[PDB]
């Protein structure tokens, strides 16, 4: 199948930083839309980053200009550089891969929807 | 189990399959748990992929098609394997109509597969039939061949497909199998989403590469000689067994007449016996030069866009193009004809900057003349966009097959060196290089 699995996360200071990534196994060819979800223990999952197929990105008003999303397209892995952190942040951090393309040389391939682990992040 | 595919598969169609892919899609298909997208080639394994499910079925299997010529050659052929198939169309008898209608309706129909236009399926005069099939919960699957018709990106959209989105979510019960023979990644995207086909969609697309085929481009405006450069690369390719002097056939593709014409001299001069095909020539001649090529009286062939490969050959080991293709596609195509016995052979493209601007010339003008007879279609975009990237396959260093498996939308593929670039990233990087000092030539 496909494995979407996170990183990066771990306990900071207030205005402190972290880089998170979530990798992508498997034939991947595209994924349509990986997008970046929050989910407070105990409050309802918040919508945070996301990016294209192509590169294009877009951020939560909460999290603008503070966090920042990317594509090592050689890796296959995409990362949240968040700076500025507040104990709001405070949350577990896991992917969205919407409209995710695999295929192998065979022909054999398939195309759904996969959502990842997620790591715990605390800000003090 | 696979057991059952075995036995419908000799008992009926009398057969093992033509691909494993082949194989496993109609398997997949069959299990049933996922809506299902197949690109295949010409080659009709496509058909079989859906046909054999269906009478496995214990249910109504209905088929979209979008025009009657393509349903009633496959009907026919479903009805001499003595199967339980019916046609729906508009050139059909009242009285045939409303008993097939009636059919339907019963507890326990004769039908078991349904071939519909998307017209059909679209009249209200169907509705209540389908309703009903839905209810009593005897539909099997939904087949919808010629799926790229729903994309305008795509080079035969037809609106009504369109409508086939809906139809799906409305048959929820039922698993979708789309099928076509070509689609970009844009197609397949829009395939998948048009058609609100259900995630996970288990996907069966024949890769576009081919391992025997080398593939290279060479730079018109960095060769002294081209007639010399030609020589030897025809040489090269015929000729794997020295003894017997000159072994198999190969093509040389133009644009203009007088190219073929004229390079056929100069080829069969240098040694190498070459005869010339174009619409110029009376049709008798056209026919006669086919021959000889055909029987090997002459090992090689200089033609134009008219060649169709209405009868193509196994032992072509190379296809040479003088000028750019039209599209990606038409090169991918046109190229495709060489190695299909699957022994070693050589595709080449000779790029030039005059070329790649007198044919975008060409297509803006055969574009402009369509735009003022019709309008603004996004298939404007994509006459332009078909042909961009094959200028960038020119233009750019990295495997030649990976260029070509990106456009159609396949895997990165295994080259083996199996490509200029693959087999030597230094020269590639040189005669590109070379290309920027010879700009100003
Ligand atoms: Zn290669």
């Amino acid at each position: 199948q496909v494995q979407l699995v996170e990183n990066g996360g771990g306990n900071v200071q207030a205005g402190g930083s972290l880089r998170l990534s979530c990798a992508a196994s498997g034939s991947i060819f595209s994924i349509n839309r990986m997008t970046w979800y929050r989910q407070a223990p105990g409050k309802e999952r918040e919508w945070v980053a996301a990016i294209t197929s192509g590169g294009s990105t877009n951020y939560a008003d909460s999290v603008k200009g503070r966090f920042t999303i990317s594509r090592d397209s050689a890796k296959g892995t995409v990362y949240l550089q968040m700076n500025s952190l507040k104990p709001e942040d405070t949350a577990v951090y896991y992917c969205e891969a919407y409209g995710t393309y695999t295929l192998a040389p065979t022909g054999e391939g398939e195309y759904d929807d996969y959502w990842g682990q997620g790591t715990q992040v605390t800000v003090s | 189990p696979e057991r059952r595919v075995r036995s419908t598969l000799k008992k009926v169609f009398g057969f093992s399959f033509k691909t494993p892919l082949q194989e496993s899609a109609t398997m997949a298909v069959v299990k049933g748990n996922k809506d299902v997208f197949v690109c295949m080639p010409t080659g009709a394994g496509k058909s079989l992929c859906y046909q054999l499910p269906a009478l496995l079925a214990k249910g109504i299997t209905i088929v979209v098609s979008p025009l009657i010529a393509l349903i009633q050659d496959q009907v026919d052929h479903l009805l001499t394997l003595k199967v339980r198939v019916s046609s729906l169309n508009s050139k059909l008898s009242a009285q045939e109509r409303k008993e097939l209608l009636a059919d339907l309706e019963r507890e326990k129909p004769q039908t078991k597969i349904l071939y519909i236009t998307p017209e059909m399926a679209a009249s209200s005069s169907f509705q209540p039939t389908l309703n009903s099939l839905v209810s009593r919960h005897l539909l099997s699957y939904l087949v919808v061949d010629e799926a790229h018709c729903v994309s305008q990106w795509g080079h035969d959209f037809r609106p009504d497909y369109l409508r086939l989105g809906a139809l799906r979510s409305r048959l929820g019960h039922a698993p979708c199998v789309a099928l076509t023979a070509t689609a970009t990644p844009q197609v397949q995207e829009d395939v998948f989403a048009a058609l609100h086909l259900k995630k996970p969609v288990a996907i069966f697309k024949t890769p576009c590469f081919r391992a025997n085929l080398f593939y290279d481009v060479q730079f018109k405006e960095l060769i002294s000689d081209p007639y010399g450069n030609l020589k030897d690369f025809c040489l090269k390719a015929l000729g794997q067994e020295a003894d017997k002097g000159l072994s198999g056939c190969g093509i040389v593709y133009c644009r203009t007449r007088e190219a073929c014409e004229q390079l056929a001299i100069e080829l069969s001069c240098r040694g190498v016996n070459a005869k010339a095909y174009h619409a110029g020539l009376k049709a008798s001649e056209r026919t006669l030069v086919q021959n000889d090529w055909m029987e090997e009286k002459v090992p090689v062939i200089v033609a134009t866009i008219s060649f169709g490969m209405g009868v193509d050959k196994a032992n072509v080991r190379f296809v040479a193009h003088w000028n750019i293709a039209k599209s990606m596609a038409g090169y991918y195509q046109e190229s495709g004809r060489a190695g299909r016995d699957g022994k070693p052979s050589w595709c080449r493209l000779y790029y030039s900057r005059n070329d790649r601007d007198q044919v975008s010339f060409l297509i803006r003008k055969e574009v402009a003349k369509l735009q003022e007879k019709r309008g603004n279609k996004a298939s404007d975009k994509a006459t332009i966009m078909a042909f961009d990237a094959l200028v960038t396959f020119c233009e750019e260093l990295g495997c030649r097959h990976a260029a070509i498996a990106k456009y159609f939308g396949d895997a990165l593929p295994a080259c083996a060196k199996g490509c200029d670039h693959c087999q030597n990233p230094t020269a590639v990087r040189r005669r590109l290089e070379a290309l920027e000092r010879s700009s100003s030539w």
